[PDB]
């Protein structure tokens, strides 16, 4: 599959939990 | 544009945080958020999230 760019810290939010 | 777009996952995405949204290819997506950066957010179905931008293609 195609390369998932990192989450850009302009897509968080407090709810990017990992 | 894209924001508002509805899009087909080419490729199945499973989400590596509680707000992305993991699809399987073939799955309909409504674009509700597009940021540059390679994610977008949307819903399919009844699940909303971010999702790789290219992961998906246009209908």
């Amino acid at each position: 599959p195609p390369v998932i760019a990192p989450r850009p810290e302009h897509t968080k939010s407090i709810y990017t939990r990992s | 544009g894209p924001l508002g777009s509805v899009v087909r996952a080419k490729f199945n995405f499973q989400q590596t945080n509680e707000d992305e949204l993991s699809f399987s290819k073939g799955d309909v997506i409504h674009v509700t958020r597009v940021e540059e950066g390679g994610w977008w957010e949307g819903t399919h179905n009844g699940r909303t999230g971010w999702f790789p931008s290219n992961y998906v293609r246009e209908i």
